[PDB]
């Protein structure tokens, strides 16, 4: 449990439930790395960005010259409308799940 | 010469007790002065003194020539420009030179669109046939080119006419080979020229043309080569690749004529910001030398104001020059291989105009070959070692004999640092044959002319950006960009930004330490130099050693005379209190506060009266608090501040939002809001700090608790010493502290009993023999004693040791001046 | 004092004595540390050669020995690195022997060492006394594993590339990992292979 | 003016009552906004 | 959002008059029958491309030949002028070259007759527009018969320039040399210096300017392209002013293969397919019969970097390229050719052979 | 019902603003918020420590203060502007501005936008995006279509 | 789509003028779409390039450590 881990007070949601975005002294982070935004507020990583980072990290294991699916996320964090793997692109719903049908090949308007 | 110099020269020879000061342009200075700056009376162009001005000192900006000629008429009116000089066009709506007498052919009904400058008149006035037939070289704006060049017929010494020879034989001038084959007996002659074009004194340098389509000869490559050689020879003579500027001609003249107002300037050439006449008032001055209308006796507030406008907008470094010159290595190698001045002006002498550098960089295509084309050979390198003196140079008017008589074989009051000039001229040589230089021209040409008039001014603005959101800078009195700028928790003084607390400025010690550390990186390995050591706060350490010789130092790291003992031997040198005493003594008798120090050297408890801590720092006969009483007054003052906050809010005297601005360090000023104690409150929050957060939290808790319907103050004994057992006073976790409040290792039963100052100390001395000194001055191992504590806890009255016994006060184990003084008895004194 | 000093011969001689005394190893080291022996400036050639000699002689062998002592287990190993300190020349003692032996506290050197240096020296004297007593700088008695309070625990040096910790003898006394991975990798692997 | 400067007015082309350049002519706007249109051919 | 153009003027002016652009003979309609000299009409098509919210009509002449189809006995010999006539239907992208590791059976649109350059010229623009001869062999997947692989209409529009996208033969077909006097050469480098003379001559017919071509080339094929920066042409007719090499340079180790390596690098192929590698005249005359499918299943076998790793590249032959590019670059400059060189971290010698590995599996 | 922007995000028959008017309602709301602060201060039911503590993101919950700020908790530049407007007002209007864009009658951005006080009248495209000074002749700039036509 | 449209102008300014910053070879108006692309000078002090990332930031010393190995050391080893 010791794995990982000044005048800071954490926020709290209903019934404990450690609040998402903790702010202090001009910093605000949602802990998890890559969240400290000096000024303003940060955006909690969407489901897409979590799957992107996990697949990117898993990519390092794959031998060079081979590739696998690394879903791409918009600026806000949503899945892109179309997700391609290898010459076969499928339009995806909100949480990155292929829509039935609409599995055309790469390089043709969809 | 002019109406002045004839009078001026006469006075010097005759020694009459007044010399009519006249600036460049050979025109009387508006404000003359007497032989010793006694009474400066202001005059007009003729030289008559105004009847209503003889006052001692300097007249308050006497009226200019134009008006002093204007008001004469009243008892056509000249239109005097705002600077007080004649407007370029009078108004029949003719135009005039810069003296008052109209240019010849300019009488017109309406205002001329643009009529000639001081050079174009001379050229045209030369065709009409008054003057030697050699046209002065005119700057494109119309003024005289700084470096004039008029050829000379070597036989019989008549100037070689050029309005005729160039007019009929323009092909002879295409190159130097062609010229020699048409006029073999011609030897050029270049010199500097003042604003009026008149030849300067002893600055002519008769070049030689033996071994080296356009119009007017002021654009032909002969001239540009024939003045790049002249400027090169000037770099050796004067140290700057340029002719003496308008300021230096006046300063050399002032130093030579020894009159009261000797203008001050710096090697940039521009007039110094402030010229201080000796024997009278000083005053700021502009580039032209005109006195600022009143200054008789830096850019933060503008930046501060502009940032506020960006806040006022509500919701909803030069441009592109850092990332083309400085980022890439087109500039960094330019300075490295002397000064920006010798590099600024080494590209005005070369490439006088941007339309020329474009030509130069497309007909070279070879970095090494550039220095051959510009100077018609390897000139400047041949100038460093004075190989010219026989090759090109020749009898002109500079007296190389006298110049060398002080050397081994200045021009206009320029001290000649011959070694530096040889280094600097060499610098240009390698700088010019440098592949990166060609790229610099390609970029310097591109930058818009509005932000940089000419390639010389292109180079400053790129020097000025060598390093280069919603932040507002602070400001002290009279601009004076404030040292430590805070914003959104950040606070940076400018290589140290630290969050939270207000940072400390690098003391002189720290600056010297950093400079010497950086200079250490250059030194060869195994060698060392002095890197002064600084304490935590920033003061110089009491003793500074270099190599087996240590000298105690004063406040600002200056060795004290004497006390220069060798390393490795105890050196007892002035205590910090005595150093502050002597420093303040010198400072306060040098302006025509005294810290007085205990005989032992430590800061006396009472300083003035008032009382301070052992470091000598100020602490708010006045008896002084003990180790914990002060730590209690701090908490009492904190609670007082919190209640002051609550009762300020209960007065509705402070806007709700300002307290937020302080957290971001945008405390706005009352200089720009003179409506209003307002500042006093904001001092607490401004430096966003743990203390500020605690104070705000306490104030808010109080406000929301006692509006409708705590702080741990330490417990203390009767003598101001820390109680051994400290309790939090409510749900207490009664930890226990040593004799100075420092905690020594829970809602438990039987609140702990912890040893007094001596039971702890005696137990330590018994367990591990860490005894206590008796005399404090190099005790023998017999002077040490283990404190003997009587039963209840205080130090025994009389403490003994193998060497003897002495009486100590039961409060603390500190001796007293002597049966044996008892507690009430020691407290009596 | 004898008069003879650095010369053009020395530059290509010193490098040869220090790093060779081989022909390929010298090329590898000259590239890696950019020892431009032709460049005739002791100010920089020497400054880049002291680093090569320190890596070869002084600081990689004290990592090779630590690793070989931990691997083929011969007993505990605790490695320390004392960062460059620009202050105290004129003492022929470097910042780990003038902190382990209480040089700041000497009567002779009164006023030459800041209280930060004296406190750091006291912590380091405690580390070295704990080692001398128990064999593990964290614990002053070999029969009591109470954790140290004076400074941060000194981690045992385990040679696994994932983490091989040491103690940086600076003011904060922080643990670090991978003392010189690149340079001692060079010397221990590439050069040693190139010896054959 | 010799000092860097009876009825004296220091009008600055771009207390302190706004005006406009002669020949334009101010508008019903008294003292605040936009004003002083350019006078037309009439 | 939207593309907002506006003139650059040296100084303010009261009245500003601009003369409209007059389309060259052939353009203006939606079937721009461009007449190119000594051949006849070359009628392409037009397509409207969206960049922001605003559209620019762009004429597209896809499949403009620049050399006779290297089929049959015109296989391992330099190209030559196609000598076509009448009306070319340059409205559909044509077959792309054979590349190592083409999935079997041969997919649609791969053939030896792959010497075709697509031209993408915006509708109407300045008189003398610039050109960009991008040498790109389309991959197996890109391209749907209606659209070219690399469209280039979008660089043409947002630059107001012409974008010629020439293809060229690479692999054994392009470069099967033997270092000797009978079969040495870089046919794929001789037929991408023929797609630049075509652009030199017949680009005035489009809006282009022969004096402002810009030879570009991508991954790996920029080592072949950069050999033009070191080859000596006649020096009177330069074929490009600039060079945008994306992912290669003349100085790379494999920018040119040594003769003794080339001589044996083809003997392996000749033996592999089944030809008698006794003499070149008898060897090459046998490969000239092998179908491309069988002859390109061989090079992908020899080209895998776990056994032979036989890369085919520009040999030195004296006639076109005479000195190794490293030695040519030592000499002094003769013409100032700008350069926008670069690379990507995703590149890599194993990433380029991706198609070969999938074939080996 | 309600109305949202073309991203679907909530936008506070309910016909509702155009390109600019929404950008103007933000400024109107902002000044409303700033005045809300000044009147809360005038009523004096908040302490200064509360504002600072919120500035550090340490707001206090009424759950642990049962006796009885969203503007300031997020330490964003908008909060800085709001507090600056609040304090500037208070002092100015106790003893004794914000640029809201000029709009047309149909809610579309007016081509020429002026700061309304010592104005540097820049001009914007059809969506408020500035397109490239106390100059005379407050510039005339093209309407939405005169810009599209001139480009086309 | 927005980064690609700043790089289709670097590559179109180069095709037109020969200097990605400037779209006309007779007008050195600085670029506004993205940061200036600095000319590559080989001096070790700064040899700038352009990182084709979202911000298009200039950097320096592309691979000093790795391309000094191949260019300086290994090329020596070739002899
Ligand atoms: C010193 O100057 C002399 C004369 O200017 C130089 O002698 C010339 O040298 C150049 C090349 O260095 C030759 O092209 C000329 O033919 C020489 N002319 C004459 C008359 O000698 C000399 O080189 C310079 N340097 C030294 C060291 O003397
Ligand atoms: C220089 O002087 C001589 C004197 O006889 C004169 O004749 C000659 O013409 C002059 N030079 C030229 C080039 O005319
Ligand atoms: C040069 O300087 C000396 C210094 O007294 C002077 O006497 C001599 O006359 C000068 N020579 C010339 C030619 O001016
Ligand atoms: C604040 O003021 C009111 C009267 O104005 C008073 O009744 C109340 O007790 C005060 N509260 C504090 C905490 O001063
Ligand atoms: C093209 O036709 C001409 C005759 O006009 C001929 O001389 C030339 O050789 C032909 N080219 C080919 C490839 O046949
Ligand atoms: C520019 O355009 C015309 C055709 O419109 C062409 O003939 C001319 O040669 C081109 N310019 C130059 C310098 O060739
Ligand atoms: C609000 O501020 C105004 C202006 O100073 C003042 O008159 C009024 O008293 C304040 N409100 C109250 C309740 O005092």
């Amino acid at each position: 449990s010791s794995q990982g881990c000044s005048l800071f007070v954490p926020a709290c949601t209903a019934e404990g439930s450690y609040e998402e975005v903790q702010c202090f002294a001009g910093d605000c982070w949602c802990e998890l790395a890559g969240s400290r935004v000096r000024g303003g507020r940060p955006r909690c990583p969407t489901e897409c960005e979590k799957q992107r980072a996990r697949m990117q990290s898993l990519l390092g294991s794959q031998p060079a010259g081979s590739s696998l699916f690394v879903p791409a996320c918009t600026s806000k964090g949503n899945f892109l409308p179309v997700q391609c793997f290898n010459s076969e692109c499928y339009c995806v719903d909100t949480e990155g799940q292929p829509i039935p049908g609409t599995r055309s090949a790469l390089g043709e308007p969809k | 010469l002019r109406p002045c110099e004839l009078q001026r020269e006469r006075a010097f020879l005759k020694r009459e007790d007044y010399v009519p000061q006249c600036a460049e342009d050979g025109s009387f200075q508006t404000v003359q002065c007497g032989k010793d700056g006694a009474s400066c009376w202001c005059v007009d162009a003729d030289g008559r003194e105004v009847p209503g001005s003889r006052q001692p000192g300097r007249p308050a900006a006497c009226l200019s020539f134009c008006q002093l000629q204007k008001q004469q008429i009243l008892l056509y009116l000249p239109q005097c420009q705002d600077s007080g000089d004649y407007s370029p066009v009078q108004c029949q709506c003719w135009c005039v030179d810069a003296e008052g007498m109209e240019v010849y052919g300019t009488r017109q009904q309406g205002r001329p669109a643009r009529c000639p400058r001081s050079c174009e008149i001379r050229n045209r006035r030369l065709l009409h046939g008054v003057g030697d037939r050699s046209p002065p070289q005119c700057s494109p704006d119309g003024a005289f080119r700084p470096v004039q060049c008029k050829f000379v017929n070597t036989t019989d010494m008549m100037i070689f006419d050029l309005v005729h020879s160039y007019s009929r034989f323009p092909d002879a001038f295409v190159t130097f080979s062609s010229f020699r084959s048409r006029f073999p007996e011609v030897s050029g002659y270049c010199y500097c020229a003042d604003s009026q074009g008149r030849e300067l004194a002893e600055t002519g340098l008769e070049l030689l043309l033996d071994e080296i389509l356009a119009s007017t000869f002021a654009e032909t490559t002969l001239y540009r080569i024939l003045q790049r050689r002249f400027l090169a020879v000037q770099l050796v003579i004067s140290g700057r690749f340029r002719c003496p500027t308008k300021c230096e001609v006046e300063r050399f003249a002032a130093t030579s004529f020894r009159h009261p107002y000797v203008p001050s300037c710096h090697p940039d050439g521009e007039y110094q910001a402030a010229q201080c006449q000796q024997g009278g008032p000083c005053w700021c001055v502009d580039s032209r030398g005109q006195e600022i209308p009143g200054t008789r006796q830096q850019s933060c507030p503008s930046e501060r104001r502009r940032a506020f406008s960006r806040l006022r907008f509500g919701p909803s470094c030069p441009p592109s020059i850092k990332e083309l010159f400085l980022d890439s290595g087109i500039f960094q190698p330019m300075l490295q291989g002397v000064a920006p001045e010798s590099l600024k002006e080494a590209i005005r002498g070369l490439f006088p105009s941007r339309e020329l550098a474009r030509l130069a960089l497309q007909f070279t295509t070879n970095a090494k070959r550039l220095q051959q084309n510009l100077f018609g050979g390897r000139f400047l390198v041949k100038v460093g070692q004075f190989n010219l003196s026989g090759a090109l140079g020749t009898r002109g008017t500079f007296n190389f004999s006298h110049f060398f008589q002080q050397l081994g074989l200045g021009s206009f009051g320029f001290e000649v640092n011959l070694q530096e000039n040889q280094n600097a001229l060499q610098f240009l040589s390698s700088f010019l044959e440098l592949p990166e230089f060609l790229l610099f021209l390609q970029h310097a040409i591109s930058v818009p002319e509005d932000i940089a008039r000419d390639l010389g001014d292109v180079m400053e603005m790129v020097f000025s950006s060598q390093g280069c959101s919603l932040f507002v800078p602070a400001c002290t009195a009279e601009g004076s960009y404030e040292e430590v700028q805070c914003f959104a928790g950040d606070c940076w003084c400018a290589g140290s930004r630290v969050r939270g607390g207000r940072p400390r400025c690098p003391t002189e010690c720290e600056k010297q330490r950093a400079r010497m550390q950086s200079l250490l990186g250059s030194q060869p390995a195994g060698s060392s130099l002095f890197v002064p050591a600084c304490t935590s706060k920033g003061n110089f350490l009491p003793v500074q050693c270099f190599n087996s010789e240590c000298y105690c130092v004063d406040t600002e790291g200056q060795p004290i005379p004497g006390t220069r003992s060798a390393l490795g031997e105890p050196k007892k040198c002035p205590s910090p209190c005595q150093l502050q005493a002597e420093r303040a003594f010198l400072g306060t008798v040098r302006t025509l506060y005294i810290p007085q120090c205990s005989a032992s050297g430590q800061w006396s408890p009472v300083q003035c009266c008032w009382c301070v801590d052992e470091a000598g720092q100020k602490l708010e006969v006045p008896a002084c608090p003990g180790s914990c009483e002060e730590v209690k007054l701090r908490v009492l003052q904190f609670i007082r501040e919190a209640e002051e906050i609550v009762t300020y809010s209960n007065s509705s005297r402070f806007p709700l939002g300002e307290s937020f601005l302080a957290a971001k360090g945008i405390r706005l000023t009352d200089e720009e809001l003179a409506f209003p104690s307002r500042e006093t409150f904001l001092e607490k929050f401004l430096s966003g700090s743990d203390y500020a957060i605690r104070l705000a939290a306490q104030s808010t808790f109080d406000f929301y608790q006692r509006r409708l319907v705590s702080a741990y103050l330490p417990q203390c004994d009767a003598f101001g010493g820390w109680e051994p057992v400290q309790c939090h006073a409510a749900t207490g976790h009664c930890w226990c502290v040593d004799g100075k409040g420092e905690y020594v290792p829970a809602r438990s039963r039987q609140i702990p009993q912890c040893p007094t100052s001596c039971e702890r100390l005696r137990a330590s001395g018994l367990l591990s023999s860490w005894k206590q000194a008796g005399v404090q001055a190099e005790p023998s191992p017999k002077d040490l004693f283990i404190p003997t504590c009587l039963e209840t806890g205080e130090f025994a009255r009389l403490q003994a040791s193998e060497a003897g016994t002495w009486c100590v006060d039961p409060a603390s184990g500190e001796g007293v001046p002597p049966q044996c003084p008892s507690l009430c008895e020691v407290l009596q004194s | 004092s004898q008069g003879r000093t650095s010369s053009k011969t020395a530059f290509s001689q010193a490098l040869q004595n220090s790093l060779g005394g081989d022909a390929g190893v010298q090329a590898a080291a000259t590239w890696y540390y950019s020892l431009e022996h032709d460049s005739d400036d002791x100010a920089s050639f020497s400054r880049a050669l002291e680093q090569a000699t320190r890596d070869y002689f002084i600081i990689c062998p004290v990592i090779d020995m630590a690793s070989h002592w931990a691997r083929t287990v011969r007993g505990n190993v605790f490695m320390y690195h004392a960062p460059e300190s620009y202050s105290h020349s004129s003492l022929e003692l470097l910042t780990d022997v003038l902190y382990a032996f209480g040089l700041p506290f000497y009567p002779a050197y009164e006023g030459q060492f800041t209280l930060e240096e004296k406190s750091l020296s006291l912590k380091i004297m405690q580390y070295f006394s704990n080692f001398i007593r128990s064999g593990n700088p964290n614990y002053p008695h070999e029969f009591s594993r109470r954790a140290p309070e004076f400074a941060a625990p000194w981690p045992d040096f385990v040679p696994r590339d994932g983490a091989e910790s040491y103690k940086e003898l600076s003011v904060l006394l922080p643990n670090r990992q991978g003392l010189k991975k690149a340079d001692c990798s060079f010397w221990s692997k590439y050069i040693q292979s190139l010896k054959a | 003016t010799a000092r860097g400067f009876v009825n004296i007015t220091w009008k600055l082309q771009l207390r302190t009552q706004f005006g406009c350049l002669e020949g334009f002519g101010r508008v019903v706007a008294a003292s605040d906004a936009l004003g002083c249109v350019k006078c037309p051919e009439g | 959002q939207a593309q907002n153009c506006r003139l650059l003027l040296h100084e303010e002016a009261t009245y500003i008059y601009r003369k409209p652009n007059i389309p060259l003979p052939g353009f203006g309609t939606s079937s721009p029958s461009v007449p190119i000299a000594t051949h006849g009409q070359l009628l392409g098509r037009s397509q409207a491309i969206q960049v922001g919210t605003s559209w620019k009509p762009v004429d597209q002449f896809l499949g403009v030949p620049y050399a006779a189809p290297p089929l049959g006995e015109k296989r391992f010999r330099a190209p030559e002028h196609l000598n076509w006539t009448g009306s070319w239907e340059a409205t559909k992208p044509r077959a792309r070259c054979w590349q190592p590791g083409i999935r079997t059976p041969t997919p649609p649109g791969v053939s030896e007759d792959c010497l075709y350059l697509n031209v993408f010229v915006p509708q109407n623009m300045a008189p003398n527009a610039s050109v960009l001869v991008f040498f790109h062999n389309a991959a197996e997947g890109k391209g749907s018969g209606d659209r070219p692989a690399v469209d280039g209409s979008f660089l043409a529009a947002v630059g107001n320039l012409i974008v010629v996208t020439a293809s060229y033969r690479t692999g054994i077909f392009g470069f099967l040399s033997s270092g000797s006097s009978e079969l040495s050469g870089n046919w794929g480098l001789l037929d991408q210096v023929v797609a630049l003379t075509w652009v030199q001559t017949h680009i005035q017919a489009f809006g282009g300017d022969p004096r402002r071509v810009t030879l570009a080339a991508d991954r790996g094929g920029a080592d072949i392209a950069s050999i033009h920066l070191v080859t000596t042409r006649a020096a009177n007719s330069r074929l490009f002013r600039r060079a945008v090499l994306m992912g290669g340079s003349a100085l790379s180790p494999a920018a040119v293969i040594r003769p003794e390596r080339a001589r044996q690098q083809a003997a392996a192929l000749a033996k592999e397919v089944g030809c008698p590698s006794s003499s070149v005249q008898e060897m090459v005359s046998c490969l000239r019969q092998e179908p491309a499918r069988i002859l390109n299943d061989a090079q992908t076998k020899l080209l895998a970097v776990s056994g032979p790793f036989h890369y085919w590249g520009p040999v030195v032959d004296g006639q076109y390229l005479r000195e190794t590019p490293a030695r040519v670059l030592q000499r002094a400059p003769r013409v100032k050719v700008d350069l926008l060189i670069g690379s990507s971290q995703d590149d890599g010698l194993i990433n380029r052979a991706k198609a070969v590995k999938q074939f080996e599996e």
